[PDB]
């Protein structure tokens, strides 16, 4: 008479607090775990320019001079007006084409020797006060042509790692970016880039470097110290939120491990390769790298489909390990009036050469810290059971005892009664 | 939704609806092979439009 | 003779769960919501002058002569010394007064036409690779004088969006800001600003643009890639924490929704109008803008005497749907010495006009990301009874069922005893 | 036969859930105090050079030409090759040492007078409108040489506070680092420092400067606009989390407060002081400033030993008050070609010395706010008893009074039974 | 404590104290008319310091 | 593990291992005196790489 109207009071508050578990609510928690060694990031840098001018031939451009965005199409000097005299006489001699037999050609040979060889640009790598070298720097290649890796963690070298915080205890690159080999630009493209500095985008050793969408800039004659601080990101698996945590053989067709950067390569390989079976440079597989003559009636408009259809044509999902990296920088004018004709007598170069092709990158640690953001499911089941007793043991009072022994109650009515 | 991208299975995201597959979509000097998810169907000639798992083989 | 005894270790452990109901204590939850649409930030863009030099005229010089702060009180150039001889030329020429009849003046008409028109500012505006073009921008007016604003959503035109992350996925903006056309400076004042750049507000589209208290800069000669993310907030309402979330009509007495930075505005012109009935130019209302000799007597000093108050006169509360919008910048020097030639060229200008007044803005989202950060209460009313039944479950056993029998128990006591 | 095989079941739930106390988990809480009042933070600063040239004698040459890295060991001009004409033959002539008598030296003495007086690198500081002066600066000594303080908070002056938001609320300081006297970089070491810009540590007013490790760059020729935004942190004794919570008299042997910074200085004063009784003028203490020849032999390794452990070699631990602070640069360029002509008129210097040697900072809260971040402990101990009886009113139905009305049980069991 | 602003109902924030009204302080060659929140009195002439809700009228 | 630091007691880091005690470790022309926290002991003439608390006196 009471009974059955205190039951339907626990059957609200059952139902919404088993349905308060079908949300899959969950809140994060924020550490700082003042760790004692870290690992350093990998830091790949690239040149803003593609191709240098003083290391070009004829027959490079007789076989791309339309890739290259110099010649014709009809194979002449487009619009050779009123741009300079020593780039001028240099372009027409080299592109003059009077019975210039052609040669073999290769895509991959072409960018090994004529990008940016880090010999010349590189003039001074520190790590610590120990003094770097050039043959640290595992080349690899991505859309802005040859590019190179600090600290890449393959090939046998192990991962560096730091333990103090400071400035003078991480990278101090002095750079040189070569603004008179770039190309010139007396035409006018879609793709056309007026500006002269380096990209270098700071990510960990597991995905591969991704400086077209990812990576900051750094101005020439400016001594930027970048600092960083090391996060760590743990999510959770659906239907919580979404991981591919399941890491046996994903989608590792050409790498090793899961990645949001990963997927993106993996999947323009994959399309590219079932259009017309290229590949450029930048792209990880076995199918070979494809003719220049062959670039523009395939390769070319079936990666400028890409970037025009408005969506993110190749979907996935980040993975549950990420360790990203936050950046705060600052700018210092290097080229100082009291060091100016050291830096010119010392590297052979003139003087206004030094403040407009000098940079000096700077990447350490702040404080050894380690800010982790992870997920936790917030209502487990074993909460369920836990909560589901806090108003029964109120509205009825009634244990699962007295439903356990209501079995034993039901031995003297089904038997005995009856 | 989980259906497949050149040969891996890969879910969608949970706002994105049926998925798709296209031997067409010229474009240029062309006939492009398209397969993905999606959020529209223009079904015309081949637009398998189909918001089953699994659909695009 | 013990059940007295364990009642009032209830009871304490009742009140102060009773009591931490009272404290109001909340929670907050980050997620990081992976996004497939996002909608532009509006940015707005203000040059550092606010007038330019070669578009003002003698009756402009007659009127709003110690406005300009350019003149004298008894009409003449006060330190006319030692600056220049080409614009001392032309500022003696176009401030004779020499017969000089005066004419209609207008405050609102002359910021139309004496500040800087975007036709001839930018050069290039971009969107996604689609080439934007100069109508896209709605004009604004705030206390930098005459400014812009990209992707505003009133006057009919939607709010734009993007769908891809990246560098080339948001504006390319070569501005160009004029260094030769600034405000001669051989005066001094209180207010004389040294620096030759722009400022830029990203903020989301319900607020009006602040210029003066939110904006970075953008040096010029430097192409800084700004990137973004945007975040969204949730607060509670009173008493938990604050929030003017009744929004039927709380404040807009010339807007529509309510924000932060509106209401400053919004009390700066009601105080304003209850002291002259003036209103400065870039005050939304109906009351005129007022004559130049008027500003002097009253608008001047009550508008002073707010930056001298030293509290913010005029109090208000954060809604609880702000978004707000993390930034990061980085740059790269523009002008290069391969593109020198060809931008001088192109934009009929000189060679070293291009390394001092050239200025790209890009900005970009970086990850299609969400980071929503909300604040709910931790102790709700079903919660209480939830928890006040953890302990007499444990302390004396007794259901409220054995509460709610003891009504049925006190009709033996009070009908059938006595 | 059955309340045995539930009471198994009540005894896992409670073991994991007395060990689910014993790890100590903590959730972590954010807030955004719209506050009234804000103190304003500590600036310092230090120009990136030590010792100014036109102010060095023959004495101070002759003294610590090693240790000034200008001369040779056997006391002569070793590089004296292809620097400058003007250097070399002011070097020289303070560098003759014909017959030149030594005299008293003292290294306290030399950084007072041959450092960077702030009454010629500074030109105006603002605070809020109100004109601050020279005699605001608290001089301190750091690694860097001679370094200037804002708003110090010791020496009897009060600390400073801000109450409005903006770009005009804040200090505004002209400053002037003057490249011409730097020092000349024709030799050739490992502490050689090529860049020209001042370092600014922006702290709290506890701990001392620490511009070594902390503290960002700006570069001259550009007014940098630097938002802040103070955050708090509370973080949790052991065994919970980690502090020097203690805090009547932990670690003070030279300074008042705890701070992670103040804990290395007194480490490296405390080691130097147990190894040959000197100390540097950067170091606090009692003991004599030693000897330049001394240092050569002693104070010079064992602190260059402490650069090459490869640990930090002195650890502690961060207390729980620490207040951040976070920052958000961006540049705009100030000598603009409407203002050169009037800054160098009335600061009475060339035209080229403006834009190679001023520099702007502009330091302002951004919106008075306060992100407070905290550790609270998240299983307390009456949460224990609280959690405990959730499973045993619901599996088994007994409340501890039916435990505690057991021991009036055993009175027939003990004393009347056997 | 709710008082009002030129004719707007606005609540002050939780730390600040009685709110007030002056038709005075003067400051230049003019009058002004102040209304708004406070948390000092300096009643002369005019300055209401009342610390009771919509006070300001 | 709160071993000593030139007579004031601090403790070290959870991941840390025993303290030590150097009356050695010349490095240069000198012969050095340290103290501190570590995880890797080198005994041979006084490093005492001793695992007790305030070990190091
Ligand atoms: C992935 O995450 C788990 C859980 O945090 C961690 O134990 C593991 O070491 C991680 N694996 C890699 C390869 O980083
Ligand atoms: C130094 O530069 C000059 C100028 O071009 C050149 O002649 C000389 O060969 C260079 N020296 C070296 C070692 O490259
Ligand atoms: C305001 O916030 C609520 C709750 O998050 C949301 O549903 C609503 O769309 C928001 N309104 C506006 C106009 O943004
Ligand atoms: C280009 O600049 C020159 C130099 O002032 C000028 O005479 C000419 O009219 C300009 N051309 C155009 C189209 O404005
Ligand atoms: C230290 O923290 C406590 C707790 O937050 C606070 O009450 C106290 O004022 C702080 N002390 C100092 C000196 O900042
Ligand atoms: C201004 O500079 C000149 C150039 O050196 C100098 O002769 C003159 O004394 C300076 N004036 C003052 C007041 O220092």
């Amino acid at each position: 008479l009471c009974f059955l109207g205190s039951l339907a009071v626990l059957l609200c508050v059952c139902t919404e607090r088993v349905q308060y578990y079908f949300h899959y609510h969950h809140v994060t928690k924020l550490d700082e775990v003042a760790a004692s060694q870290l690992t350093f990031p990998a830091v790949t840098l690239c040149n803003l320019n593609e191709f240098r001018f003083s290391q070009v031939s004829k027959n490079d451009l007789y076989h791309a001079g339309e890739l290259l965005a110099l010649l014709n199409n009809r194979y002449e000097i487009p619009d050779t007006q009123m741009a300079d005299e020593k780039q001028l006489e240099i372009l027409q001699d080299k592109a003059n084409f009077r019975s210039f037999k052609p040669k073999p050609f290769n895509m991959r040979e072409f960018y090994d020797r004529a990008g940016h060889d880090i010999r010349d640009m590189l003039l001074s790598c520190h790590f610590r006060g120990e003094v770097c070298s050039a043959e640290d720097f595992k080349v690899v290649f991505t859309r802005y042509g040859k590019c190179y890796t600090f600290n890449s963690g393959r090939d046998g070298r192990p991962r560096l790692k730091t333990m103090k915080g400071g400035t003078g205890n991480g990278l101090e690159i002095m750079l040189d970016i070569q603004q008179d080999e770039y190309l010139p630009v007396w035409g006018e493209t879609d793709e056309t880039s007026f500006e002269a500095g380096i990209k270098v985008q700071i990510h960990s050793q597991d995905e591969p470097p991704f400086i077209d969408q990812l990576g900051f800039g750094v101005a020439p004659g400016f001594q930027t110290f970048v600092a960083c601080q090391e996060q760590r990101l743990i999510y959770l698996p659906p239907p919580w939120g979404t991981c591919k945590a399941v890491t046996m053989d994903s989608d590792l067709d050409f790498f090793d491990s899961y990645s949001i950067t990963a997927c993106r390569i993996d999947c323009e390989t994959r399309y590219l390769v079932e259009n017309c079976n290229c590949r450029m440079v930048h792209m990880p597989g076995d199918a070979p790298y494809c003719t220049p003559e062959q670039y523009k009636e395939c390769a070319d408009p079936a990666l400028d489909f890409l970037v025009e259809k408005d969506q993110e044509y190749c979907v996935c999902e980040m993975p549950c390990n990420l360790t990203r990296y936050g950046k705060e920088l600052s700018m210092v004018k290097i080229p100082s009036k009291a060091s100016a004709k050291y830096l010119a007598k010392k590297f052979n170069k003139s003087e206004q050469y030094i403040g407009e092709n000098i940079l000096v990158l700077d990447i350490f640690f702040e404080v050894l810290n380690y800010e982790t953001i992870e997920q936790k499911k917030a209502y487990e089941i074993a909460g369920l059971l836990g909560d589901i007793g806090g108003q029964m043991g109120l509205f009825i009072g009634a244990s699962i005892l007295t439903v356990l022994e209501l079995f034993d109650y039901a031995y003297e009515v089904i038997k005995h009664k009856l | 939704l989980k259906c497949y991208q050149h040969g891996k299975v890969v879910t969608c995201h949970r706002d994105m609806k049926f998925c798709y597959h296209n031997t067409g979509m010229p474009f240029r000097n062309l006939k492009l092979i398209l397969q993905g998810c999606s959020s529209s169907c223009s079904e015309t000639e081949n637009n398998k439009c189909c918001s089953t798992d699994r659909c695009n083989k």
